[PDB]
């Protein structure tokens, strides 16, 4: 079977910049090579067929080339909506094996998160649990430190983070941190706070509320 | 319009059998091949196999030759992937794609939406949906954030939409994370105009098909 | 190279449109 070697695994570039992804076939595959683009939460889409041919309804900023057993996907000018995983595929003989894929991300200027906080709902509290949620919206770069403090006591072990994939329009991320307490523990304290540390912030930001008001 | 619509997500126990369907439309079914692609979580695309929709000839990658069968219901323009004696490693999202060959080049030009299969001993659990209410603490001038917390479910996936799809801008639905309990949890948030609060109704529509759990949670402002 | 491509496709039983 033909083995496809894609390079690099992940790739970051500024808007307007030209980007190149390569694929090496273990043997000559005679120009029968496809590229697929996979945007987050969507199905793969045919991007290039026959090594160099642009698929229907895809941007002319994408092109393909070949050099011996080396196949290249090129983006003449990167746009934010190009963020995606790209796959090459042997399309000569079955099995039509894929390369390992390449994650393309955008570089952009630093952007400070907007910080919001949500107290647990009454509905949840009735069930015996309290989830507090801290939302960091639209920031860059992805790296962010979020810390919880209950009555100014730093928390550990009782929170979980999730971060979105890079946004296809402004190239930012968002992050949710969820702090989970028993209803009992929740009601023994007043001030709930998340402290955010980030490149776009000159000093760490605190978003907090008082239980009993919330 | 060309469409490939796959059957919904499913939870199966090891050793069982699953049949995934791919209902096609908008073209002459028997003039184009159908092939199947597997994507396990945190892994790439893996080509599984192909069927000739005219002759019924099939071909599989080595890894899938044993427990995997592609079949047809030609009268219904449908193709099936059947997986026997399921293993935990079969947990993945499966795609069918149309295989076109124009006399020069071969490719998958149209894809189904994917089918997420989980293989597990554990029984399904439906999510609890709680509002993330907008307040002074989720407001920034003319924008306010609000959302839904979708907690404690298994397995993946869960679909979340707002106002039955009418609201898409400003929406962030976060990746599910595993909790210590072995259950997933996620949140979906949306930023909206602060002046709309108390006037525009906001409802997140949550669907967990493996447990047949459908919830429409109205999210309203809170005092903070 | 269309020569080899067409042969490989033929060999595999691929449907040509
Ligand atoms: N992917």
């Amino acid at each position: 079977d033909i083995q496809m070697t894609q390079s690099p695994d992940s790739l970051s570039a500024s808007v307007g910049e030209t980007v190149t992804i390569t694929c090496g076939a273990s043997e000559n595959i005679y120009g029968a090579l496809n590229w697929y683009q996979r945007k987050q939460g969507k199905s793969p889409q045919l991007l290039i067929y026959g090594a160099t041919n642009l698929a229907d309804g895809m941007s002319s900023r994408f092109s393909g080339s070949r050099s011996g057993r080396q196949y290249s996907l090129k983006i003449s000018s990167l746009h934010p909506d190009d963020v995606a995983t790209y796959y090459c595929q042997n399309a000569l003989s079955m099995p039509y094996t894929f390369g390992g894929g390449t994650n393309l991300e955008t570089k952009r200027t630093v952007a400070a998160p907007s910080v919001f906080i949500f107290p647990p709902s009454d509905e949840q509290l009735k069930s015996g649990t309290a989830s507090v949620v801290c939302l960091l919206n639209n920031f860059y770069p992805r790296e962010a430190k979020v810390q919880w403090k209950v009555d100014n006591a730093l928390q550990s072990g009782n929170s979980q983070e999730s971060v979105t994939e890079q946004d296809s329009k402004d190239s930012t991320y968002s992050l949710s941190s969820t702090l989970t307490l028993s209803k009992a523990d929740y009601e023994k304290h007043k001030v709930y706070a998340c402290e955010v540390t980030h490149q776009g912030l000159s000093s760490p930001v605190t978003k907090s509320f008082n239980r009993g008001e919330c | 319009q060309i469409q490939l619509v796959q059957s919904g997500p499913d939870l199966k126990k090891p050793g069982e059998t699953v049949k995934i369907s791919c209902r096609t439309s908008g073209y002459a079914f028997t003039n184009y091949g159908v092939n199947w692609v597997k994507q396990a979580p945190g892994k790439g695309l893996k080509w599984m196999g192909w069927i000739n929709t005219n002759t019924g000839q099939t071909t599989y990658a080595e890894e899938f030759r044993g427990r995997f069968a592609i079949s047809l219901e030609t009268s219904a323009s449908t193709a099936f992937l059947t997986i026997s004696n399921l293993k935990n490693e079969d947990s993945a999202t499966y795609f069918c794609a149309r295989l076109i060959y124009d006399g020069d080049y071969i490719s998958s030009d149209f894809w189904g939406q994917g089918t997420t299969l989980t293989v597990s001993s554990a029984s399904t659990k439906g999510p609890s949906v709680f509002p993330l209410a907008p307040s002074s603490k989720s407001t920034s001038g003319g924008t306010a954030a609000l959302g839904c917390l979708v907690k404690d479910y298994f397995p993946e996936p869960v679909t979340v939409s707002w106002n039955s799809g009418a609201l898409t801008s400003g929406v962030h639905t976060f990746p599910a994370v595993l909790q210590s309990s072995g259950l997933y949890s996620l949140s979906s948030v949306v930023t909206v105009p602060s002046s709309s609060l108390g006037t525009q109704t906001y409802i997140c529509n949550v669907n967990h098909k493996p447990s047949n759990t459908k919830v429409d949670k109205k999210v309203e402002p809170k005092s903070c | 190279e269309d020569n080899i491509r067409r042969l490989r496709a033929l060999a595999d039983g691929v449907q040509k449109v």
